[PDB]
């Protein structure tokens, strides 16, 4: 009960993200843009964290 | 229609310059933009 | 609970990277991660602190 939740992700001095933060949704955190927008870089930042 | 609206607006607004406060290290807040609970996180676009 | 990793581009012919994990507990709910890691120096663009 009362499962813990990821609330925020932060990328510092990353290519395309100097001081970026994403507020992580409880169910659906969808990140979208043009191709090559660093989207893969965002998932990479999370996973390497 | 509001969601369909918002995307269309954003896809336009963001292309015009970028927000300078984004690099201050201070996250923007989720300003409400209508009833029913819709919110937008956005720094003020300043540098065109 | 905040968790995180420091990263650094290791100089060399091969594009290497060095990583260091860390954790923080008891942080005030108000303070955002960016503030802790970034120094809002008088310059337009904030610094990132080791």
């Amino acid at each position: 009960i009362e499962r813990g939740k990821f609330r925020s992700l932060t990328l510092v001095n990353w290519n395309g993200f100097f001081a970026r933060t994403f507020d992580l949704d409880e169910l659906v955190t969808t990140l979208s843009g043009g191709n090559g927008a660093g989207k893969s870089t965002t998932m990479a930042a999370f996973v390497t964290a | 229609r509001h969601f369909d609206v918002a995307r269309i607006l954003v896809d336009q607004a963001v292309r015009l310059g970028v927000a300078e406060a984004d690099f201050s290290g201070l996250p923007a807040e989720w300003l409400a933009i209508n009833d029913y609970g819709a919110k937008v996180q956005a720094h003020v676009i300043d540098t065109y | 609970v905040v968790v995180g990793v420091r990263l650094q581009q290791v100089a060399g012919r091969d594009r290497k990277v060095d990583i260091k994990p860390f954790m923080i507990q008891g942080l005030p709910t108000a303070i955002q991660p960016t503030q802790l890691l970034t120094e809002n120096v008088g310059e337009r663009q904030a610094r990132v602190l080791p």
